[PDB]
């Protein structure tokens, strides 16, 4: 019974950690896109 | 040998006449990195084919009030300031005809395989309209790729646009070469309603890789109905940009003439890279990942030529199999997102599955085909109906592989069935399976005849069983092929032969399978 | 007076006009491509004034073959689309040209696709539920009259059948019409939709406006506005409730992004156009209820990278009032219309807009379905017999509830013959109140498949 | 009719010529720097024609000391390098000037560094295995004789050590001619290679061309072409099998990027030049082998930011038959040669070429390693004790396989102290078949570390 | 560069030198500032090529 409870808690924590890491990875994905575009258009504006 | 060695030249000298036609001239004022700016040419039209003094060709791509920025199609180093540029009054066009079968041609239609010239039936502009909504027809005819995974899970119907998308060295070119090879049986029939003509467009591949693909097609007998529009990495960015359009035009000529075409773009990522290079060199504004605003259009304008025409236009079809290399399995990148939006379905190939031995490595589940069962023959539709659900249940149950004693009987049966289905979808390279053999193979697994064979032997049990059926009980294959459905009497005969074979099958572990 | 093309950089075309005749923004100009193979009449949409009497335009058609110095004639009005009863039953492009019957509608009344949204004093201050007649929509995720509904789904989940169902219900129950704004259509999918609607005989109640993918981004960006202008004409002039489908409004956003890039505007956060929110607002704010008539819209939305925080879906969802999510799992269980009761949502499922009884019944159904979804893992791995008696009772009740959420759609009448059912909202509420209380747990599960209301439930039970 | 320097910006120099004497692209121009401390003859390469009789050039030597208005004389031909059997046994720079003996080849035949790749008609695939003696390479990434081989890696993961080891394993016994192009690598390792080759009497059969990173972008661009010209002469004009080692081919694209913005090109993704793919494709295609004329090229490729998704390595991948891929993850775990067995690949690893036994063993090793990589996440948190018995056995197998892929290479004696070892391909296949099948599960895993062979495995196990 | 020149003068006279650049990340930032103030178009991370 304690293993059931502990593994349910572990699964819930893993799901919450997956959600947090997915939100993060989305933030760095958007930030990488932005930064790449900033570099590209900074080179463009100077040339 | 013959007198022709002289006669041909005679025919030229007697027929040659350079007449004096008026011509508009520009002068090259800038030249660098594959782009030449040409002052003058007042009447030049966008995407025209300019000819430079050294036999070089360019495409008038940017038109301003000052200059015409043209992308040079090879031999760029021979362009200099002050050179005279003559305009050919023709937008980008390529020759097209049945003479392109078995030939390797650069994006301008000129042979590069070293054989004779190509007798062109006609010329087609690369930028002609795609078939309109009113001119198309529902995709309803299968295009058997020969890969059990694709033909069962994500069927490709001729007229469809299926994207083979995945990271490097995952099995994409293998899938498309297998698809091209699988059409030999259709070609040998001689029926245009069955024949599929192939156009393997290589963009950005090295010359030896294109040679390897050509060898794989020749040793497979596929070169007598396949053309290879090759833009090797040595070629200018213009050729890498144009090659898909060249191949699409060569295919479209057949498509509007009632034939069925199969176009493989390998890859469209390099097409996009070449277009990005041209755009940035012409100073077109950049966007995400520096691609120009119309890069999506570049791919869309291409893939939408791949259509099935209505019966009023001959009923021909052109099937697209664009190949995209996804970096680090990032299907959310710009070009992958664009082409996933454009295409009708996606075979996602994953390196993890490839290393697990799931090669041809289609990630079923994530992989989809929006045409669906309409692209399958009735036999495969009925046999492979339960396959997707079984594989999904297996992937759900995989975490329980170590506790099969503690699972429900139904769950353990599902796990055992799924492992054998996964082994069943595996397939050796350059060995496509006819649709009847695929039907029988998937019938083995979905109907439970593999449930007694050990997992590690499934690949063999299938391979031998078909080898038996073909040789001894071909009536099953003939029935499936001629009628397109697995009849009840044929099904009973197939079950009887499977059971008879089971007795004579030696499992690798030494156990008996009955 | 007529302009001259002075620059051609892909879709972008610059036109020099005489000083006194520069067209105002968004005017449609016509240029002629006389090359035989590519002969065309380009429709250029004025996007900027560059000065010295130059205007930068986004070509609505491929500019291949266009020549510098070619005469450009100003129409004097922005992209105009035909509007009227005549647009019903026909397919149009973003520019109002009929695709299935060329030259059709060129003599109709034409409306500019750039129209301001309703005056602030003309908006309806109170959200009104749209009783569409489907049990699942009306109970779990009630639609909003004059609101926007996201339609998540894909292939083989009955999205097209649901579109046909809603076309039938808006045409028959509300006496309205539909306009299908195919932004970024796959020409194959567009042709399939055209033939499906013609076969279902609902084409006469819908006007199709396809901006295909093969066209440059200008048309893909303006097709939503064109279809919405037809819907606006139906709402304001004909006085009909309208149902504007937009498959897929991410495309519209991405076409805007591509047009922005082409014109040289610096990209926003994730490469989207700086005016993303304003374009999306200018599109969505026109979809609203005015003077008693409403344009409802089911807008399929693509979520890039499955990231709902992305600028495009984040801007789209600021306007979406409901969210219907079609599920493959539910579809495989025979439960048409294939709506997932748990993934789908609505912003009107509140005790205030809907009755308190409605909210209570909907929340009870959601609770039961969620508990069943949790027990699915145990059922699949451990078997049904490993549950408790209370769990088994709840599983039976949840099976029956989720099967009763299915319905005999009008779109299915063409296949089976059984007329579609229009279950009144009160009847659905009381029926699901009975279901959740166990009053029908003794009927076989097959009795609840594809039946509208308690009368049909009783008749089917007696037929089994 | 000499030119005149107008504009100097780092390595890029603009030169105005008389109207009738503008040099062709890729021509070599000679300016003169007269400042005593930096006096020299400066070789520029015409990179762009910019109009108004101006050309823009990439300087090969540093422009420090160059003065505006200085006369620039045109050579009338591209940069030419010496070719012939004379080059063997000597060290040259990008310009063809001998370093170990100044003025040595000034009278040899001179070839332009710029020439078109061999025609597609003359290319055939190569499918002959090259046995290096390294277990991991021979097993999982078999090299192709006459094919294209690469050693990808991050920064400081052992690319130079491994390429030196490959020079030791392939060239020492090679009967043909070797060419080593040090393209923007470290000068210390270049001198180390020079002395190593001199001591082993391989120098007499090796031509070294160095453009090391102390040099400006021009040399780091053109040195690869200068060495490839010698390789092409040996391939075409003599028909000798040729080895062509390059270290590091990424520096070519990086130098192109360095001069990209000074040449006026708009930067592409990640700041690379727009012409990345074409520029690298020309050079890579010149390296192929034509039928009857073999070049066995090995190219150390540098992966910026350890990111294999970077445009440069990603574009280079398409040009290679065998691609060993060193990873910092494996290097951290102490495994030398530091090869990632999963990321690495080879086109000759088919059952039809390497045989069914080799292919089966390699694919089983890759399967075990992939399963181990998938399990490493579980093991680090839930512990090994919670894995399945089969998975636990597989993990024990995989650790030993990873450590057995490590090998004491001859070039890494100064990394480990112990001498190098050579493992026959048959012994590698047998040993890995035994591992994957279990015959060594009883031996400690540390017995498999840096041993190279079954006899060494037994000896180290006994020593443990 | 000044430290390297001072050290190189000794190095070429037969003496052994040990140069410590603390830190080269700040030299890169300084070069980035100089390049951007001279209006050289930047590369990745706004650094010059
Ligand atoms: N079904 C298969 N069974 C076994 N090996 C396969 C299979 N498919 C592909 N391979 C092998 O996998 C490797 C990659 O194949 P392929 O050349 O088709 O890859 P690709 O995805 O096109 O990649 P690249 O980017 O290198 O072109 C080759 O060794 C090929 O032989
Ligand atoms: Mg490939």
């Amino acid at each position: 019974a304690s293993r059931r409870r502990a593994m349910k808690s572990a699964t819930d924590n893993a799901d919450d950690l997956i959600k947090a890491l997915t939100l993060a990875a989305n933030r760095e994905r958007q930030a990488q896109i932005t930064q790449e575009i900033s570099e590209i258009v900074g080179g463009a504006n100077a040339l | 040998s013959a007198a022709d060695i002289e006669g041909a030249i005679e025919d030229y000298v007697s027929s040659f006449s350079a007449d004096t036609e008026r011509e508009e001239i520009g002068t090259v004022i800038d030249a660098g990195d594959g782009i030449a700016h040409v002052e003058g040419l007042p009447s030049v039209m966008t995407q025209e084919l300019l000819e430079f003094p050294g036999g070089v060709l360019g495409v008038a791509l940017n038109l301003d009030e000052h200059s015409v920025g043209a992308v040079i199609l090879g031999e760029f180093e021979k362009i200099e300031e002050g050179q005279q540029v003559k305009r050919t009054g023709e937008v980008l066009s390529v020759p097209v005809g049945d003479a392109f079968l078995g030939r390797v041609v650069n994006p301008l239609g000129q042979p590069i395989d070293g054989q004779g010239d190509i007798a062109a039936e006609t010329r087609r502009a690369l930028e002609l309209q795609a078939p309109s909504v009113v001119q198309r027809q529902s995709v309803s005819e299968p295009l058997q790729t020969g890969i059990k995974a694709i033909d069962a899970m994500t069927p490709i119907g001729r007229g469809q646009r299926q994207l083979i998308i995945g990271d490097r060295k995952t099995g994409k070119t293998a899938v498309c070469v297998d698809t091209i090879l699988n059409q030999r049986e259709a070609w040998l029939t001689g029926d245009p309603k069955q024949q599929v003509r192939c156009v393997y467009v290589a963009i950005g591949q090295k010359g030896t890789t294109i040679a390897s693909v050509k060898r794989a097609l020749e040793e497979g007998g596929a070169m007598e109905y396949t053309t290879i529009v090759a833009a090797p990495a040595s070629d200018a960015a213009g050729f890498k940009w144009l090659a898909p359009y060249t191949g699409s035009a060569i295919g479209q000529h057949w498509m509007y003439n009632g034939k069925h075409v199969l176009i493989v773009f390998d890859d469209l990522s390099k097409q996009a890279d070449a277009y990005r290079a041209i755009s940035l060199l012409l100073r077109r504004p950049p966007g995400r990942e520096a691609f120009p605003g119309d890069v999506f259009y570049l791919h869309s304008r291409l893939l939408e030529r791949c259509a099935k025409l209505s019966d009023e236009l001959g009923g021909g079809s052109m099937t697209g199999l664009p190949i995209i290399e996804t970096k680090a399995n990032d299907i959310s990148a710009f070009i992958p997102t664009n082409v996933i939006s454009i295409t009708d379905g996606q075979c996602f190939l994953e390196s993890d599955l490839f290393n697990q031995g799931v090669r041809p490595a289609i990630n079923v589940g994530v992989s989809v085909s929006r045409v669906g069962g309409a692209a399958q023959i009735k036999a495969m539709k009925e046999v492979a109906g339960s396959l997707r659900l079984d594989l999904s249940q297996y992937r759900e149950l995989e975490a329980f592989a170590a506790f099969a004693s503690d699972l429900d009987a139904a769950s353990k049966a599902q796990l055992d069935r799924g492992a054998r289905l996964v082994e069943l979808l595996k397939q050796p390279q350059y060995s496509p399976l006819a649709v009847e053999e695929q039907v029988v193979a998937i019938f083995l697994g979905t109907q439970g005849h593999l449930d007694s064979v050990p997992v590690e032997d499934v690949q063999r049990f299938e391979s031998e069983l078909l080898e038996h059926v073909k040789a001894s009980h071909s009536d099953i294959f003939d029935g499936i092929r001629e009628t397109k459905k697995l009849s009840e009497e044929a099904e009973e005969k197939l079950v009887s032969v499977i059971n008879e074979f089971k007795k004579g099958f030696q499992a690798s572990d030494g156990s008996s399978v009955v | 007076t007529a302009g001259r093309v002075v620059r051609i950089t892909g879709p972008v075309v610059d036109v020099e006009f005489p000083r006194g005749s520069v067209p105002e923004l968004f005017n449609a100009l016509h240029a002629e491509i006389t090359f035989g193979a590519l002969a065309k009449t380009l429709t250029l949409e004025v996007a900027q004034h560059l000065g010295d009497s130059l205007v930068r335009c986004i070509s609505m058609q491929p500019t291949d073959g266009l020549v510098r110095g070619v005469e450009v004639t100003d129409t004097g009005a922005s992209i105009s689309v035909p509007v009227g009863d005549g647009v019903k039953g026909h397919v149009f492009n973003a520019l109002g040209d009929c695709l299935d019957d060329p030259g059709y509608g060129k003599d109709f009344e034409h409306w500019s696709i750039h129209r301001k949204p309703p005056a602030f004093s003309d908006l309806e201050p109170r959200t009104e539920m749209l009783e569409t007649g489907l049990k699942v929509v009306d109970l779990l995720t009630p639609y909003v009259r004059g609101g926007k509904i996201a339609l998540f789904g894909g292939a083989g989940v009955g999205k097209t059948v649901l579109i046909q169902e809603m076309i039938n219900r808006i045409a028959r129950n509300f006496g309205g019409t539909s306009v299908f704004a195919g932004v970024g259509e796959r020409t194959r999918e567009g042709n399939d939709l055209w033939v499906e609607l013609a076969d279902a005989n609902v084409l006469k109640d819908t006007a199709l406006v396809f901006g295909q993918m093969d066209e440059p981004p200008g048309t893909r960006m303006r097709v939503a506005l064109s279809a919405l202008t037809m819907a606006e004409f139906f709402r304001d002039e004909q006085g009909q409730d309208v149902l504007l489908f937009i498959d897929n409004i991410f495309r519209f956003t991405q076409a805007g992004s591509e047009v922005s890039t082409l014109l040289g505007r610096m990209p926003s956060a994730v490469g989207y156009q700086p005016t993303l929110a304003d374009e999306m607002g200018e599109l969505q704010e026109r979809i609203t209820s005015t003077r008693g008539r409403s344009i409802t819209s089911m807008q399929a939305v693509y979520v890039p990278a499955d990231d709902y925080t992305d600028p495009a879906p984040a801007t789209t969802f600021a306007h979406l009032d409901a969210t219907t999510e079609l599920s493959r799992a539910v579809f495989s269980k025979g439960i048409f219309p294939a709506v997932d009761p748990l993934a789908s949502s609505s912003t009107i499922l509140d005790p205030a807009i809907v009755g308190d009884e409605h909210y209570r019944v909907a929340q009870e159904v959601i609770r039961i379905l969620q508990r069943y979804k949790d027990l699915q893992d145990i059922i699949a791995i451990l078997g049904i017999d490993e549950l408790s008696e209370e769990d088994k009772q709840l599983v039976n009740r949840a099976r029956r509830i989720e099967r009763f959420l299915s319905q005999n759609m009008m779109a299915a009448e063409q296949f089976t013959g059984q007329p579609g059912s229009t279950v009144p909202l009160k009847e659905t509420i009381e029926a699901f109140d009975k279901l959740t209380k166990g009053e029908f747990d003794h009927l076989p599960e097959q009795a609840f498949f594809l039946i509208g209301g308690l009368d049909d439930l009783a008749k089917k039970a007696e037929s089994l």
